[PDB]
RNA sequence: AGGAGUUGAAGCUUGGUUCAAAGAACGUAUCAAG
RNA sequence: ACGAGAACAUACGUUCUUUGAACCAAGCUUCAACUCC
């Protein structure tokens, strides 16, 4: 019921704040790819993010027991790989899921495998998502 | 004397019925499908089967269209669907229920889940861009066991009331039972239909099952 | 009466429709084929075929271009395939269905699965560095059997119907069907075309079916 | 109302287009040619045409220089082939179709196989030590039937379109299809074109086989 | 559900953690090509690994039975056999596949013929390139 | 899908067992990586063709592909002594007799894929 | 008189784009009011 | 020999109508069937 990051915790009272906190971090301190610009992460990735972590929020969303299901540990597992994997290819998706601290959630998503623990990770990433839209949008 | 309408409902695709239209997130599965939360397994309402059964009978009887009220259309759909007019009002002899899914041990054995998510969008034809849709829906093969109950109020009324039910069950078989049904969903094929008594015994129960039971 | 349009619809290309719902792999497809989850059987949702046939419809009704929503099509197209607008709503005298891959059988007999995976890349037009990306698709000559509901509620105006509709099956046999349709794939044809009944007999069922037959 | 644009293409050389899923034997042929996977009988992606065809008119058109991204070419090309752009996406009026081998009975008149492996290595220049490798290349003189649907928008601009259409068929004569082209492969010859009404007629048609085919 | 290394398991809620412990047992103490050189894997060599793996991941995906079908397998047995013919080709692949033990993994596949096996060796393999390229 | 007690499924381990076999308790001079790849190149070589025909019966033409193939892999064995210690321990000949008694596609990618097995496995060794 | 040795190597494994829009939001009957 | 007795908040009513998961994109780039005796 309470989700671990770095040295503070975040539950269901401030993953909202948090994230909102870590999208304001990301603007006004920008990502550079090592050439002479800024560059930051652009919507079609990061919605590569929130689907990824929906394929499962479809399924859970609609399950019994307190503890996850195995093939839904298994399908976590495999989005911390898919983010671990995206993440090398581009440094600018590694910037944006280190800072705004994903594989530390995950991981810890992994350890207290019950379904409030991936509820709170989900509405983290899809408040991390809805507040990324809000701060300076391109539509 | 009061009868059990039984039978099964397998869907043939779709059936998209029922939903809470708030918010479910951002990027997920919107406008969920109905199910009995206790369970939540995936749920046709009677509601629906009732209204979907009163408006298809209703339209082959008062032959062609319906353009009317519900609570006066044609004396046969009033005695069989209920009524509410001021001086003119009877009782509905069928009571619909609420059907669960049943065979969700057969999807298990198929390591399939009992529900899947249809993507749809469409094209704003004057910017030709998308707008993209995901709606919940029951997987097809999906079966449904419900029961009705027949309140037998007259002898004189039970064979033309079961012409008319296996008349509105032909009908549903054409047409489509909740939701995005024009749109390739919702089909349906009534199957196993049987009639049998609550207490005691029926007499010419036979009539009745193989009029409808064919 | 209602009329059901049987028929069926054979690839000459890919066809490639939907996305899944499915993780995805980093070395295999991105964007794979929708699948009825059933049977894990390729499927066309009725969508896209009613959504593409009135877009098509409807353009070459309003000769020429359209640029309009849906709701402002003319009356044939409006009572084809449905309306919302505000009070002169009309119900969809069509009402289509999930198409599965109907052939299986005769797919196997020349030892091949029912679905191909397409290479693809694109090159960055600066710095001549390839993008691969990998799309699941129908093989070419699958067949789909379909079958498609009418509402026969106007007897007079029957004939335009069906002939409206001949005019949306021609047109489409020249266009793709869905998906990445421009760059080699989705083009259909239409084969096995006719319309029988669903209960009871309509009195010129000769001039639909020699209206589709041809 | 569509143009259909039937035409041949070809082979002067070899042409190896495409990816397969085809598990490779050591002693045998790495990296296949692409194939039509029904009976696995020799293709042309419609997509590797395209890309061809919208390279060397963006060349050609915008003449010489081209460093730009694909939906910042030039108007001709925009409406011929297709736009993305957020705020002017086209339709592209162009469909092409994946095109399969036509002349397997031509072949094997002459009795060859429909394709051949070509032997290729590279001397690592320091010690003079090889590096071989194998490529399964359709023989030249294989004929490629195809045809492109042409969606006609409006008269004022279709004549400009055929004209560049026949630019971009002579501008591939003289550049590769695909595959290894720089190094003697892809040579094409588009012979025997046409152009035809697919419903309706066309009032000025007979000038348009005189831009086209000629 | 099962699939064995050693003596030490892997299933399908752990991949990734032997995928890190694998990859960084490649890395902090790289191969040696019988020089006082330094020398590691190169990506074409592992990605054409995924991509063997791939040409039967795409056939077994798409289907439904819960037990591997003889074509499939025999394509499995394929992957075996390349895995050991470009381990003979360069030593680098050699130690690559001892290290992170992948005849392993495809001997275990190849005992246990259900489909969930193989889907988790190639949730493995895909893992693996994943903590390839991540580092 | 038999073909002489190895399936489509054991090639592998049965090459890779043939060639332990080789490897401890050689002939006397242990074969080179140029005849067995000569053997490798010619039946790929019949593979190319095989494999991009059309249905699964075997043509004229390719039954006299594999027969001689065997007359050359018998004048090959001719020549030296070490290859016919290769031959004789592997059921080579065996397979391409079965492949003259059987004439199914299937067999001949079952044999192809026990030679590129051999090829394989003698170079892992 | 032909022997050996390379049987493919390297790179990219999807990029960007819209990510639920418009409708209905309870209507009636007793109760009441007249 | 309770401001009590008797009294179903009940009857009627389809979470439904309209909507292509689309648009754009070369399986391609660089390679001598080769060197030695």
């Amino acid at each position: 019921t309470e989700l671990k990051i770095g040295n503070e915790k975040v539950n269901s009272t401030n993953f909202g704040d948090f994230a909102e906190k870590a999208i304001r971090g990301i603007n006004h301190k920008p990502f550079v790819n090592s050439k002479g610009g800024e560059q930051k992460i652009t919507t079609s990735k990061i919605r590569g993010i929130l689907e990824l972590v929906n394929k499962v929020y479809n399924r859970v969303i609609n399950t019994n027991d307190v503890e996850l299901s195995e093939n839904i540990l298994a399908d976590i597992a495999y989005i911390k790989v898919k983010i671990a994997y995206e993440s090398g290819r581009e440094p600018v998706v590694k910037d944006f899921i280190q800072r705004t601290a994903f594989t530390a959630a995950i991981t810890d998503v992994m350890n207290q495998r019950t379904r409030e623990s991936f509820l709170l990770f989900a509405r983290y990433v899809e408040s991390l998502i809805a507040y990324f839209k809000f701060y300076g949008g391109k539509d | 004397m009061k009868l059990v309408i039984e039978g099964t409902i397998v869907l043939k695709t779709g059936m998209h019925i029922g939903g809470s239209s708030d918010f479910s997130a951002i990027g997920a599965v919107a406008s969920p499908v109905v199910r009995d939360t206790l369970t939540r397994l995936p749920l046709i309402p009677g509601s629906s089967l009732k209204g979907k059964m009163r408006y298809l009978l209703a339209k082959e009887l008062n032959n062609g269209i319906l353009l009317n009220e519900p609570n006066n259309d044609q004396d046969e759909i009033l005695r069989l669907f209920g009524s509410s007019e001021k001086d003119k009002i009877r009782r509905a002899r069928l009571k619909f229920n609420d059907i669960k899914l049943s065979n969700l041990a057969e999807l298990e054995t198929f390591n399939v889940s009992s529900t899947e998510v249809k993507f749809e969008n469409t094209i704003n034809r004057k910017t030709a861009v998308a707008n993209p849709r995901q709606i919940e829906r029951v997987i097809a093969g999906s079966k449904f066991d419900f029961e009705i109950f027949y309140n037998l109020d007259d002898i004189k009324e039970v064979e033309k009331d079961f012409e008319n039910i296996k008349q509105g069950f032909d009908l549903l078989e054409f047409d489509y039972l909740g939701g995005h049904g024009t749109r390739g969903s919702g089909r349906i094929a009534f199957e196993n239909l049987s009639v049998i008594t609550a207490v005691g015994n029926f007499e010419k129960i036979n009539t009745l099952n193989e009029i409808l039971g064919a």
